[PDB]
């Protein structure tokens, strides 16, 4: 998981460049409680 | 607004060993790029940063300094150590990266 | 833009069972819409069938324990399902048959009376004829 | 003016069932600068609730019943608005069957109501 | 590990419109940001102005508000510099100077202010 | 207007960038009264 | 329907037209129903086709409504029924290489 800073913007259309990054250790304990799934159309069962 | 050389002339001689300083107005602490220039070249870099060394630079050049005054150390003044030395503030966001003036150091 | 889709003109023997599918192309869910089963006699009026409005199968008191009416959602690979099955075919069941959908989401809407509907969007027929 | 969520519970219920609710139900149920930002914002939602109760007792004052949770007025029915024998009225119906049932008639009986205070 | 060379020497006159060039050639040019830096005869040296090359962006110097365009080509890896309003000061040795900022097509932008890679110095002369 | 190369100025902007802590709080989608 | 041809290599263009001017969400797909492009709030979306790499739109004109389809490298296997899906005006060009 890198950290990337030349970012699209999700509020628009656009980019942004941001700060370069922190001092220290950074801590992101979560929960994936989710998922976003798409699919594939198709075709003549199958899988 | 800001960036002057706490010297102003060295006129010394080889072996001694050099007094590079610079004083800026506020506090930058992380930020100055430390340049050489003789008469007659492109700037070459010495320190960036404030604290560490570029590729090729050789290991007499020795940065150091906090806040808003830093300093360079030259030990072993070489006969190509006489030149400009130029110390740059790079802290402040949107760039207004000013320059210091120069130290001449003419034996 | 609902599109249903009915299947073909059929014909069977008397005593017997029949099916004939609907397909609702541009249809949510069988949650949110209704569909109603209806046929017409040749030359008759339409005559009601039946329904399962909120997953609730239920038909007319003429053609109960006769008629199944059994739905499937939109799940996966095909659109959602209703179907019509008959039991003990008589010769007076010659009849097109159609299936409807409305739209039972808006309370104040008008096309509904507690599960007794107009019929906003149709089918386009299925012929079953009895020999 | 926090007493229209109570309102809601007998929804589901036929009209009989709610209208006693009604009356059951309305008897139970009664430095920093950044923080006088807060006190403005609670006493913006308190007055407005409370001039939102008032503009409904307003619009019952029209009718001659402004105050009373329940009122009987002076308007015969034309009996073309639900033709129906009022047990299955007050047993086999909920409110929400009636605003749906007699909504192109409820302008006809508030003109009325205006017009029956003359 | 760009090499910047210059544009050569021209004569210019007051009031004019000077337009020097900086090919920089050798590493991906999206990835490093220029600086404009000029030289007046035996002083120190002015800080003109910063382009960031991806994102296309210029910024200046408080005392060149409005008399002076940087821009820059990514096809043929030329940093453009426009000078209007040219007055008798503006005789000076001028300096493209580059340095790695990341990968910028992707990531990484570190928004440096030092300059480690130089041109050459090119003396503009207004006469 | 006109008509297909419609004037798409790519502008900007320029703010300065301080450094900013970043932790979401839950929120609560209150309706007013009369909702 | 519409019908635009190419010849080989060169770019070509296809558009989605929404009458709202909201950036709205668009899908392009094909006639086998494999996705080509697909918006995403203000993302760009490919998909698993011969068109992954190929595949482009003008990301600026969303804003305008307008939702183009930019192929680049016509070979002979992209030319197949290409289909809009704004909100129902599932719009059907036809390209020909
Ligand atoms: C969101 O999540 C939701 C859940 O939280 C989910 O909701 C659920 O959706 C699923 C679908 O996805 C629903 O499941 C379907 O339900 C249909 C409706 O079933 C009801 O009614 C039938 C019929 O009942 C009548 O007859 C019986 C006779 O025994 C009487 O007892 C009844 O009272 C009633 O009779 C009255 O009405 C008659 C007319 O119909 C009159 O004649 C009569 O006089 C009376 O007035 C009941 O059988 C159902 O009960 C069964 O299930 C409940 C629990 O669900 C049990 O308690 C109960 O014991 C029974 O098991 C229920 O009342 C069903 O029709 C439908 O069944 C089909 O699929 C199942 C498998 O899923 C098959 O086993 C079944 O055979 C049916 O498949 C046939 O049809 C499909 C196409 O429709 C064909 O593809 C298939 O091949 C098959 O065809 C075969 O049989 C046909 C006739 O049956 C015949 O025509 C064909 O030729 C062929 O032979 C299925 O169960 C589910 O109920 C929802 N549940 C809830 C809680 O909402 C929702 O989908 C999700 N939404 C989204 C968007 O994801
Ligand atoms: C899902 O939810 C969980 C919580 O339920 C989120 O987890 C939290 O994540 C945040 C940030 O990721 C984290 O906050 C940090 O806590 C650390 C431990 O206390 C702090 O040390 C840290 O503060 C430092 O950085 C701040 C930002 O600049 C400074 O303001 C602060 O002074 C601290 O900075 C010191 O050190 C830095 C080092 O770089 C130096 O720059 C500074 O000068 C200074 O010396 C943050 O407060 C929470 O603790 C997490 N909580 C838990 C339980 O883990 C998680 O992020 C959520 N997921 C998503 C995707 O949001
Ligand atoms: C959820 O997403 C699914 C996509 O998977 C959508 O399903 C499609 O829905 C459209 C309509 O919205 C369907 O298009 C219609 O198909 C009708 C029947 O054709 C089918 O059946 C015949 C016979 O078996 C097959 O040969 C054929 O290949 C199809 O399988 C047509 O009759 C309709 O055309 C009519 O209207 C159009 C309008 O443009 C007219 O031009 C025609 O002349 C005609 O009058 C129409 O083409 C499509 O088939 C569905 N596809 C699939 C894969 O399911 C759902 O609509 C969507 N649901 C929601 C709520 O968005
Ligand atoms: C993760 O989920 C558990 C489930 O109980 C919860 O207790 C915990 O607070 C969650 N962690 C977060 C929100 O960081």
């Amino acid at each position: 998981c890198r950290i990337k800073q030349i970012i699209n913007m999700w509020q628009r259309i656009g980019q942004a460049m941001y700060a370069p990054p922190i001092q220290g250790v950074i801590r992101c304990v979560s929960n994936i409680t989710g998922l976003i799934l798409t699919r594939d159309g198709g075709s003549t069962s199958t899988t | 607004d800001i960036m002057t050389q706490s010297p102003a002339t060295l006129s010394v001689s080889p072996g001694e060993r050099a007094t590079l300083s610079c004083r800026a107005s506020e506090s930058v602490s992380s930020d100055l790029a430390w340049y050489q220039q003789k008469p007659g070249q492109a700037p070459r870099l010495l320190i960036y940063g404030a604290s560490t060394r570029a590729t090729g630079v050789p290991a007499r050049f020795s940065g150091s300094g906090s806040g808003a005054e830093f300093t360079l150390t030259i030990s072993s003044l070489q006969s190509e150590d006489f030149a400009v030395y130029y110390c740059q503030q790079y802290n402040n966001w949107p760039p207004r990266y000013t320059f210091g003036q120069g130290t001449r150091l003419e034996i | 833009q609902i599109h249903l889709v009915q299947s073909g003109t059929e014909v069977k023997k008397p005593g017997s069972s029949v099916t004939v599918s609907c397909k609702a192309y541009g249809v949510n869910t069988f949650g949110l819409y209704a569909v109603n089963w209806v046929r017409q006699a040749p030359g008759q009026s339409l005559e009601y069938i039946g329904q399962i409005w909120r997953w609730k199968s239920s038909a007319s008191h003429h053609f109960r324990g006769r008629v199944l009416i059994s739905a499937v959602d939109l799940t996966g690979s095909s659109p959602p399902i209703s179907s019509l099955e008959i039991k003990n075919l008589t010769s007076d069941d010659t009849a097109v048959y159609f299936c409807t959908t409305t739209s039972t989401y808006d309370k104040w809407s008008g096309l509904h009376h507690d599960g007794v509907m107009a019929f906003s969007s149709w089918g386009q027929g299925t012929l079953i004829s009895v020999s | 003016g926090a007493v229209f969520l109570g309102f809601l519970g007998a929804a589901g219920s036929t009209m009989g069932a709610a209208s006693m609710t009604l009356t059951v139900q309305a008897r139970n149920l009664l430095h920093l600068l950044k923080l006088t930002v807060w006190g403005i914002k609670q006493l913006q939602a308190r007055v407005l609730a409370v001039e939102r109760y008032l503009r409904d007792q307003q619009l019952l004052g029209i009718w001659g019943c402004s105050g009373k949770l329940i009122c009987c007025t002076n308007v015969p029915w034309n009996s073309s608005w639900s033709n129906r024998n009022l047990s299955e009225i007050w047993d086999n119906m909920t409110w929400l069957q009636w605003d749906k049932e007699i909504s192109n008639y409820t302008q006809i009986i508030y003109g009325l109501l205006e017009e029956s205070q003359n | 590990e760009v090499q910047l060379v210059e544009s050569g020497a021209e004569v210019k006159k007051p009031g004019s419109s000077v337009k020097v060039s900086c090919k920089a050639s050798g590493d991906t040019f999206i990835r490093y940001s220029f600086t404009w830096v000029r030289q007046a005869p035996g002083q120190g040296l002015e800080w003109m102005g910063r382009i960031i090359t991806i994102l296309d962006v210029a910024h200046y110097a408080p005392h060149l508000q409005g008399r002076v365009t940087i821009t820059a080509d990514k096809s043929t890896s030329t940093v453009y510099l426009e000078l209007r309003n040219l007055r008798s000061d503006d005789t000076a040795v001028y300096f493209c100077a580059g340095v790695y900022e990341g990968e910028a097509d992707e990531g990484e932008y570190d928004n440096n202010g030092f300059l480690k890679h130089w041109g050459q110095g090119t003396l503009v002369t207004v006469s | 207007k006109e008509y297909r190369l419609i004037n798409c100025n790519t502008s900007a902007i320029t703010q300065a960038c301080p450094k900013v802590s970043f932790e979401p709080i839950p929120i609560h989608y209150c309706a007013p009264a009369g909702f | 329907k519409k019908v635009v041809l190419g010849k080989k290599g060169d770019t070509v263009e296809l558009t989605c037209t929404a009458s709202q001017k909201k950036s709205i969400q668009f899908h392009w797909k094909n006639s086998n129903q494999i996705k080509i492009l697909g918006n995403q709030g203000s993302f760009l979306t490919k998909g698993p086709s011969k068109l992954n790499d190929r595949a482009d739109s003008r990301r600026s004109l969303w804003d305008q409504g307008n939702f183009p389809l930019i192929i680049k490298n016509l070979k002979i296997e992209d030319s197949d029924t290409y289909i809009c899906e704004v909100e129902d005006q599932k719009e059907e060009v036809q390209l020909l290489v």
